[PDB]
């Protein structure tokens, strides 16, 4: 029950940082949360319904690098308990029915494959059939590397499905959290109405080291971070994390036209 | 310039050559010297049959390396006249990696997109290898609009390594060019046909490749990483690039049987980098049956299909 | 920092300021300060009343650039409530100059865009002294389009001396930026509302100002050039700004005449620097005016009004 | 003269969404608020060898 912050090597208290979002209480630096446990924050209480529960991968490559792809998805299965990176919960945030999915980075570094873009595909269909905002918390290392192509075209199912929302009205807000790389960042993570970041968050296409492979020199100090990019313009505005749910609230409301919430 | 496993068609290719220059040399010994002449264009035809026989997948990915092959540009010249190449993204510059313009196949105006590699150093340094700055999809989605705005159909060449991961090009936004690209390119109501010739990948090649009709060469490869990547992050090597090429599955046959892409253009015997011209007219041929059955498709229907391709992909 | 010609307003303001804070050093002298206070209050009040009842073209111009008055943010802060800021055009970089957001006026959500000179010198620099890169332009042209999808009224404010004319600026097509923001705000279809609080002109003040409703402060100046560059270029000289301001009609009175702006604003006595608190709500009774009146009309009528009010502009 | 800009552009719009071309030809010079309303808002830009063409001198 006592923690410890990497950042700044404090020991903080297991429950002090539970309840304040996994946000160290000294540097406010923003680590690991749970798909689940994050959208339990955002959503009300008591309110959840998660969606698309029945999909679970279903190998047909049959893969292998080093290990089993079967025996990966089933150690990412018993390690974290979701059966893929995103997680879908309809729910409602301050009175107002929203659908949020949020990013599992534990399971297999949150890439995404075939069972991500249905998943996300459910969340878009069942905002639109019952009109409400779509918000997402991406964190994925990029497409999954095990499924090949099946995972480089969900970037186009899922910005589809984003451009039928567009084409109905509904908002959708994205959430860039640490790290947004690959072709989530490409696909429909940097395609929302507001590209909300979390602070220090690492966001780009490709990683670092490749980057420096190819150009062999230093980047810039606080290369692809949000602070970073909102300077170059990829980023609508930085929201801490124990500010999001209030900001995301008020967002909505507005682009809703819906009365303010309550405080 | 032919691989390692094609010298012996690159000797028999300088015999030939040789034995051209002797008869030129000489005139009362014309007839044997055509006759060897034959004889070993005989050899070399049969010899390329038996080494393509068997092909792996680095194999393959080699050959869609080759540096010696018709880019988007050789195959606009061979199979499209009066192309007006449009430059620029409006913006902040024109990428010489993607090469845009509109140009008339057998006599139908289409609007082109495509990358371009480069045949020399010069102009490989030039394109930056083919790889395409933000202000490269920016253009292509520029043209893509205008093509859509003239009722007009939309003909894609995807050839490129990937995304050019520089400092400048990141700072510009190039996930947010791709993924506007992809998000536009779903409601786009004229047809969109996606040729793969060549190499393609990293999604900087689907960001012009969400087409009613996907087609992909023999020897031409499409994966979400190069073979290279995936055996550097999972193999924990650089070497072991073929176990992974043959892993992933980047053969076209491979994907075709995956519900992923429409069809293959076979290419000539030796690669389509022997007869460009035969593999310029099969991919015309292609185009023009791709192009056929899509005009009696209005556009609510074309879209529609479109979108319920799109939502099929994948086992979920 | 007072202009040239009101510095007798500013003594009587300093000198009051004085007695102030002598009143609170004492007890025992307090009636006859305040009754001075007073006496000096009233005088205050008449002495700028007379100055203002006739005013040139040059000194309304040198009002607009007074350096002690509210810009963008201060009317965001004064008259809107839950502003929430969007930065970023996506593209190359957000632009300080323009400074865009969602905000709620009187609970009815708004789309605010406007220039922000800034107040010290820091942010001065900071923002390029209110001069947008054509990288503030395309923020606004995307909040617009924003705002048009989630059937959102705007409302803009114009106070900048115009577009940078800088090399960086001029190369990533400033000119193509402005015309696209023209282009697309005339077929925007929710109700547009701009007023030009300030210094606005030169083509970059128009560039989010082609709206449903033109409003403008009584002491703000809207041209086509300042009037240095105007006497610069005709008169051949840059000490006659007053003749050019003069012959140019770049006062709201002026314009209003002439079927180019639709009403003036009323601003405090000695201008909006004494009571921005006042001109803030004056602001704010117009813009709810304008919406009130401008709800009625459906989407197709509002677009038709103001196509035809465009094409009423200038003689023929 | 500025407000000319507006009308051009709107005009060019109501020309767009009709799906009539719009080519603008830039010449020597091809300066402020021209370059800024309808010359640079054409479908096709074509500019002539060495012509000045911007948005301030
Ligand atoms: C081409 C593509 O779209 S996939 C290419 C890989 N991704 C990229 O190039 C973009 C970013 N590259 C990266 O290496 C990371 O995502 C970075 C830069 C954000 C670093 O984040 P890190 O903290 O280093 O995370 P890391 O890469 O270790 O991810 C954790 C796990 O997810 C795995 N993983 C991440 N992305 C993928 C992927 N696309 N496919 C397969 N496995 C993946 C890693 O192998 C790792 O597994 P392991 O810890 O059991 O060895
Ligand atoms: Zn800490």
């Amino acid at each position: 029950v006592w923690t410890k912050c990497d950042s700044c090597g404090q020991v903080l208290y297991r429950a002090e940082l539970e309840r304040n979002l996994e946000v160290c209480p000294k540097c406010d630096h923003h680590m690991r949360m749970t798909a689940r446990n994050r959208l339990h924050s955002l959503l009300d209480e008591g309110s959840l319904v998660e969606l698309g529960s029945e999909l679970e991968p279903k190998d047909v490559l049959k893969f292998r690098d080093s290990k089993k792809y079967k025996d990966r998805l089933a150690s990412a299965q018993k390690e974290t308990g979701e059966k893929d990176a995103l997680v879908v919960m309809k729910g409602t945030l301050y009175g107002m029915p929203v659908v949020a999915a949020a990013f599992e980075f534990a399971f297999m570094g949150g890439s995404m494959g075939s069972v991500v873009g249905a998943r996300f595909v459910r969340a878009v269909e069942q905002a639109l059939e019952d009109n409400c905002p779509l918000i997402c918390f991406s964190a994925s290392g990029g497409a999954r590397m095990q499924e090949a192509l099946m995972s480089l075209m969900q970037m186009a199912k899922t910005s589809a499905a984003l451009a039928k929302m567009q084409e109905r009205g509904l908002p959708y807000i994205s959430v860039l959290t640490d790290p947004t790389m690959g072709g989530v960042s490409a696909s429909f993570a940097m395609l929302g109405d507001l590209n909300i970041a979390e602070p220090k968050a690492l966001i780009g296409f490709a990683g670092p080291r490749v980057i420096e492979q190819t150009v062999r020199e230093k980047l810039p100090p606080g290369f692809q971070r949000s602070e970073f990019l909102i300077e170059k313009g990829a980023i609508d505005m930085i929201v801490r994390r124990p500010e999001m749910r209030l900001k995301l609230a008020s967002i909505l409301a507005k682009l809703m036209n819906l009365p303010a919430p309550n405080p | 310039n032919f691989l390692d496993f094609e010298q012996p068609i690159a000797e028999l290719e300088a015999k030939i050559d040789s034995l051209t220059a002797v008869s030129r040399q000489d005139e009362k010994l014309d007839i044997n010297i055509d006759e060897e002449v034959h004889r070993l264009r005989e050899k070399s035809v049969e010899l390329t049959r038996k080494i393509f026989a068997d092909l792996g997948a680095w194999q393959i990915a080699q050959l869609a390396r080759h540096p010696q092959r018709p880019y988007t540009l050789d195959y606009v010249r061979l199979a499209f006249d009066e192309f007006d190449e449009l430059a620029g993204d409006r913006a902040y510059a024109d990428d010489k990696a993607i090469v845009g313009g509109i140009a008339r196949l057998d006599g139908r105006p289409v609007m082109i997109i495509g990358h371009q590699k480069g045949r020399e150093t010069k102009e490989k340094i030039r394109r930056n290898f083919g790889m395409p700055a933000p202000e490269g999809y920016r253009k292509a989605l520029r043209l893509m609009q205008m093509a859509e705005r003239f009722k007009m159909p939309i003909i894609t060449f995807i050839d490129t390594p990937g995304a050019y991961p520089g400092v400048g090009a990141e700072e510009r936004g190039q996930s947010e060019a791709i993924a506007r690209n992809l998000r536009e390119m779903s409601r786009l109501g004229v047809p969109v046909v996606c040729t793969v010739i060549g190499e393609g990948g990293s999604g900087g090649a689907l960001a012009i490749g969400v087409g009613d009709k996907v087609n992909m060469l023999q020897y031409s490869t499409y994966s979400v990483i190069s073979p290279e990547g995936c055996a550097s992050i999972l193999w924990k090597s650089a070497d072991k690039a073929p176990l992974a090429a043959e892993a992933m599955g980047i053969i076209a046959p491979r994907l075709k049987e995956l519900k992923l892409i429409d069809s293959i253009i076979p290419e000539p015997l030796g690669g389509a980098h022997r007869n460009p011209e035969a593999m310029a007219a099969s991919l015309k041929a292609q185009l023009l049956a791709d192009l056929a059955d899509l005009d009696v498709l209005s556009t609510e229907d074309l879209k529609n299909r479109r979108y319920q391709r799109l939502m099929s992909y994948g086992y979920a």
